[PDB]
RNA sequence: UUGAGAGAUACAAUUUGGGAAGAAAUUCCCAGAGUGUGUUUCUUUUGCGUUUAACCUGAACAGUCUCAUCGUGGGCAUCUUGCGAUUC
């Protein structure tokens, strides 16, 4: 949600290495055979390849990224528009008066 | 004929043509760019053998 | 001092401090931070020295924000007490702006080492 | 073993290894611009141009453990690259602290300096040692002892890791030997008579080589253990084997091999050996070698087409004439030839594409015309031998093997 | 935007009509300004508060 | 395309006239 | 120090009249335009009305092409140009009193102490060079 | 008096007493920076070729300008409001501006007028790591750059890789004296549009708008694909 | 006479395109490009370019004392008629 807490902490997470909480949610959701996992930047390395995860970003998952990052928001969530961009300004401004202090 | 061949080689071959207030200039291609490095910049080329073929040093 | 941009090498301070000694036997520097403050707001400065070396670094810190607002050169130097000496007063001196001139002497001199000090911004 | 030509108005002023242990040999070479050119050695095609992001590159050197790159440019900038992210990725790292005059060569201390001498006749030491305080500042600044009646360039920069000293060599001759910390003098010899272009040290350090346009090559030597335990070297000897300009020396010694080549502005290579320079004997290399032909006659007509950079030409025996010859400039370099047996059609072909040229003898002249093919136009051509009078067989930069006028099996090589 | 300004500014920084019209016709400028009701110049007396 | 092309030029005509200058231009 | 500080001010208040009348004008953009095009009849043709779409009034002046009033004959023209020149006469009268008040700024310094000589250049500019001794 | 529109709509030219160019208002009211504020019942802030650079393109003459009323922009080197403010008025409050900067002394200024504009929201990372910023926006329009790095066409390659949709714009602003001095301004901007349609960006037009500044260039280019 | 190469700059016709008038012939407005005839700008190019030079600097104004500033008187109106600047 719009928690500051959970939005900073995951945005700490994105700044740095991906292994959060929620990526470790994600590891638990996603254990059937060690499957094959798309991550976006490739200094997430710990959490790409962690535990039984057969991670790959390079040169073509940049090309996914962007068709699934052009279409977040028309079929991903329940969301719309104006409320991603909303909620990516909340975050962005929790973000901002975080690092630039006050 | 003889005093033009160098003028319509030039003027044929030459692009980015001016068209009033504009200069319309040929973008090149990935052939060139791509089998070759490109040219030395002749004045750097020059003044480094033109240093070591300066006068002071007498060569013969 | 880590946020003391622009610092001078050897070289680059002894040509800075030599051309800030004949800009003070020539009286053409504004030595004092508020001095160099007042020749920023008149634009007639030429380049501004400052300090590394004053232990608030944040009395300083302000001119450049004001230099770069009218793009006038600006450099560190690591000495307040060479920069007083080179300005020519008995106390050490925190800033210093060379003012403009355009029948001065030392004018090559002043371009000469204006251009090295925008050369590295 | 290989051959990469470039074309009009091309030059090369350096070129540079990298190999980090378990990875592929790279190879990068500045010419007179902007740009960096990383070279792949299995094409023999430029796989990276890295415009570096300021001015026209004067010198380059790499890291030792070759992981970052220097480029030393025209307007005072020293422009670090980052090299190590994989064989063709080059990415811009940091611009150093800038200067007035063009650093005209580089080298390293070790992954910490880099140092560069500069057409002012002086010689700066900057910081290369990323998370320090003073990093890509210039630390230091030395002056050569200019000459009297023009200026002086510092053309010639080594750092000597036994010791702790940086050797260079100027334009006035002198070669001048610095004590790193405290960024000094220890000793200067008055050795050549003109510039001293290039210089190379051995293993150990025991002896420095030098050389320039006075074509006379210096050794410095340190092999005493007196000159090891007062840090003195002596002018020890001096060899006149070249024959108008050395610009590049340099040195390779191992188990069974330690030798110092050198060449210059005559064409030709010499051989010396490093540990017996004055003593031993020495090899000067044919000028040219032909491995890679730009000759070949056809018995028929009995005529003789030979090609230099982007022209053929073409003579007959008799005395001789010649008659014909195809200065193609829309052609940009040239590589290897072949005519057809009957003396019909020639095919001139370079690794970007290649082309065929009717060929009619109307008397003490030829008449030359294209026949279009857009396959040739677009394929890539190493070696092209004529099965018939008709079908020929290319192989393709790629390692491909057609048959045109159209693909052989060709099994693969253990690696 | 006051940090960026002299101290001299800073001394005469209420009193800018007095100081202005002491400097377009050539007379005098004060002294104080705002920094008047500031306890030190409170605890001098003279001309040293003007100092 | 008269009716179109004619009123277009006219339209630019009596907008463009009324921002520029002939011999003010050079001053 | 009175009278400097006279003409510094009269030099300000000019100086803030140009910044701010400057700021409220619009120049005449001169910039070279270059267009990147294919192969080359591209470039041997006109550029046909790519971005002039009329080859009389919107093509040649850039401050606004187009995609299809108290006397506009001449009085808004002579009100722009008197603008324009009440900037330049802005600039003049600054100019002016930034040369006076430097004449007089080196005056009072000539005055103030310390040794000095009259320098006399080529042409009888005469400058103060001052003795190199630092302040006690 | 009298306000005609341009080939973008969100510009305008005011013409009459001074025919200067102009944007609307997104905020109500006010200025932000000084700029003059031209009421016609209607609110609209005058852009100044100097002050800015966009504008000095607009004055010289961009024809498709891919910044419009109907698209979101991605901001890379505004550093304070005074050209995303007029960036904000053009596309208006159907779209969205990432002001995206590095140096965070005025990125004060930068988020104190994105609270005043929801059209504007910052970001207060380098443009050189657009992964640190990956989590927050994506597959934007058209890219602006107003960096004055050394590697600009880098820098922006990787932000239209990351975030720039498939035929999108991409505006650079290229200053001589950042890449290299002493030599003209002609052979580094020729080398800049190399450089950059070394990458995947057709280069359309540069224009060297010289009398709002000395040896910029602005080039405007295709994002292929 | 830069030996050669490139840019602006006058004259002439021949033209390229966007609009408006006409039956077309063609006209009219606008914006442009190119070739011949003059000036001129930039890069090599040789006798040699000057092979030294320029500038700064050391205790470098001042006994016929030098300089500054405020005044006083006088000359120059057959004109240094004198600028918040030295007219002698």
């Amino acid at each position: 949600a719009a928690n500051a807490l959970e939005e900073a902490n995951s945005i700490i997470e994105g700044k740095v290495s991906s292994q959060l909480e929620k990526l470790l949610e994600e590891i638990k959701k996603d254990k059937k055979s060690t499957l094959i996992v798309s991550e976006t930047k490739l200094a997430n390395a710990i959490n790409k390849l962690g535990l039984n995860f057969n991670v790959v970003s390079d040169a073509v998952t940049l090309d996914i990224y962007r068709a699934i990052k052009e279409y977040l928001p028309e079929l991903l969530p329940g969301m719309s528009d104006n409320d991603l961009s909303k909620m990516s300004l909340g975050l962005a401004h929790s973000i901002g008066r975080h690092k630039l202090k006050f | 004929i003889k005093t033009k061949k160098r003028k319509t080689l030039k003027n044929l071959r030459k692009d980015s043509v001016k068209r009033g207030k504009f200069r319309v200039q040929l973008l090149s291609t990935t052939q060139d760019s791509k089998t070759l490095p490109p040219k030395k910049e002749s004045s750097i080329i020059r003044s480094k053998d033109r240093w070591l073929n300066r006068k002071a040093l007498n060569k013969g | 001092n880590p946020k003391a941009f622009p610092l001078a090498d050897a070289a680059l301070t002894q040509q800075i401090l030599d051309v800030v000694q004949q800009a003070a036997n020539l009286r053409q520097l504004k030595k004092g931070a508020n001095e160099a403050t007042k020749t920023l707001n008149r634009g007639i400065s030429e380049f501004i020295i400052m300090a590394a070396d004053c232990e608030p670094i944040e009395i300083l810190l302000h001119l450049p924000l004001l230099c770069e607002d009218k793009n006038v050169p600006y450099v560190f130097v690591p000495s307040r007490v060479a920069l007083g000496r080179a300005c020519g007063v008995s106390r050490p001196v925190i800033a210093a702006s060379i003012t403009t001139n355009d029948a001065s002497a030392i004018k090559t001199q002043i371009y000469a080492v204006k251009d090295k000090i925008e050369t590295l911004l | 073993e290989m051959v990469i030509e470039g074309g009009k108005d091309r030059s090369i002023e350096g070129l540079c290894w990298s190999n980090v242990n378990g990875e592929s040999l790279r190879l990068f070479s500045i010419g007179g611009s902007t740009v960096v050119t990383e070279w792949d050695l299995a094409t023999g095609l430029p796989l990276r141009n890295y415009d570096c992001n300021s001015g026209v590159i004067w010198s380059i050197s790499i890291n030792d453990s070759q992981d970052k790159l220097s480029v030393g440019c025209d307007n005072g900038t020293v422009v670090l690259i980052d090299i190590s992210g994989g064989p063709g990725v080059l990415e811009h790292d940091t611009i150093l602290m800038r200067q007035e005059a063009r650093v005209l060569t580089l080298a390293w201390k070790k992954d910490d300096f880099v140092i560069g001498g500069c057409s002012d006749g002086r010689i700066r030491i900057w910081s290369a040692q990323k998370n320090d305080e003073n990093m890509g500042r210039l630390l230091h600044t030395m002056k050569v002892d200019k000459a009297k009646k023009e200026s002086t360039l510092v053309w010639s920069v080594i750092y000597l890791p036994r010791t702790d000293q940086i050797a260079s060599g100027d334009s006035t001759g002198s070669i001048k030997f610095w004590d790193f910390q405290f960024a000094t003098l220890n000793q200067s010899f008055k050795a050549h008579d003109a510039d001293v272009l290039c210089l190379t040290t051995d293993t150990d350090n025991n002896y420095v080589f030098s050389a320039g346009v006075d074509r006379k090559i210096f050794q410095f030597s340190q092999n005493t253990n007196k000159s090891q335990k007062n840090n003195r070297w002596v002018n020890s000897s001096n060899r006149l084997l070249h024959g108008n300009d050395i610009r590049a020396i340099c040195a390779y010694q191992s188990k069974g091999a330690d030798f110092l080549v050198s060449g210059g502005v005559e064409k030709t290579l010499v051989i010396n050996s490093l540990t017996s320079f004055s003593n031993g004997n020495y090899r000067k290399m044919p000028t040219v070698e032909p491995y890679s032909k730009n000759v070949l006659v056809n018995k028929e007509q009995r005529l003789v087409v030979s090609w230099s950079e982007s022209t053929v030409k073409i003579w007959t025996m008799g005395n001789y004439k010649l008659v014909c010859k195809l200065t193609l400039k829309d052609d940009q370099n040239i590589s290897t030839c072949s005519l057809s047996p009957d003396g019909q059609v020639l095919v001139v072909g370079r690794p970007s594409t290649t082309k065929v040229f009717h060929l009619q003898p109307v008397g003490n002249k030829l008449k030359v015309t294209k026949l279009d093919n857009d396959l040739l136009l677009r394929t890539s051509t190493k070696l092209v031998k004529f099965i018939d009078n008709s079908k020929i067989v290319i192989c393709s930069c790629e390692d491909d093997v057609f048959i045109v006028d159209q693909e052989v099996e060709l099994l693969e090589v253990t690696s | 935007s006051l940090a960026k300004s002299p101290a001299s500014t800073i001394q005469i920084l209420g009193a800018e009509k007095a100081l202005f019209r002491a400097l377009k016709t050539k007379h005098d400028t004060p002294k104080y300004g705002l920094l008047y009701h500031a306890s030190l110049v409170g605890q001098a007396t003279g001309k040293n508060k003007g100092k | 395309r008269k009716y179109l092309n004619k009123l277009i030029k006219r339209n630019s005509q009596n907008l463009r006239s009324w921002d520029l200058e002939e011999e003010v231009r050079d001053e | 120090t009175q009278d400097s500080n006279y003409v510094r001010t009269l030099r300000q208040i000019e100086l803030k009249k140009l910044e701010k009348g400057a700021k409220q004008l619009m120049f005449k953009s001169s910039g070279n335009h270059t267009i990147f095009v294919d192969s080359r009849e591209k470039m041997n043709e006109f550029t046909p009305e790519k971005f002039f779409n009329t080859t009389s009034e919107m093509v040649n002046r850039s401050e606004n092409r187009l995609t299809k009033s108290i006397m506009p004959k001449e009085s808004l023209d002579k009100k722009k140009l008197k603008k324009f020149k009440q900037v330049k006469q802005h600039l003049q009268r600054e100019t002016q009193l930034k040369q006076v008040q430097q004449r007089m700024d080196a005056q009072r310094e000539l005055l103030k102490k310390g040794s000095k000589k009259k320098i006399v250049d080529s042409s009888g500019k005469i400058s103060f060079k001052w003795k190199k001794q630092r302040k006690r | 008096v009298v306000i005609e529109p341009h080939r973008h709509a969100g510009v305008y030219i005011a013409r009459g007493k001074e025919d200067l160019l102009v944007t609307k208002n997104m905020a109500p009211g006010e200025s932000v920076y000084g700029e003059k504020r031209i009421s016609v019942k209607v609110e609209y802030r005058v852009w100044n070729p100097f002050r800015s650079k966009l504008a000095a393109g607009i004055m010289g003459g961009l024809d498709e300008l891919f910044i419009a009323p109907g698209k979101k922009v991605l901001y890379l080197g505004a550093a304070s409001g005074t050209s995303v403010s007029h960036v904000s008025d053009v596309v208006g409050p159907e779209g969205v501006v990432y002001a995206v900067e590095f140096s965070h002394r005025p990125g004060r200024e930068l988020i104190s007028m994105a609270k005043k504009r929801p059209n504007i929201i910052p970001i207060i990372e380098d443009a050189r790591h657009p992964q640190k910023y990956r989590m927050l926006i994506g597959m934007v329009d058209c890219v602006f750059a107003d960096v004055a790095q050394p590697d600009q066409a880098r820098i922006i390659a990787l932000n239209s890789h990351m975030f720039l949709k498939d035929q999108g714009g991409v505006v650079i602003s290229i200053k001589a004296n950042c890449i290299d001095s002493t030599v003209d301004a002609e052979t580094v901007f020729a080398r800049e549009v190399q450089k950059l349609r070394e990458e995947r960006i057709k280069p359309l037009e540069q224009l060297t708008l010289e009398p709002y500044e000395r040896d910029h260039c602005i080039v405007v280019g295709r994002y292929m694909r």
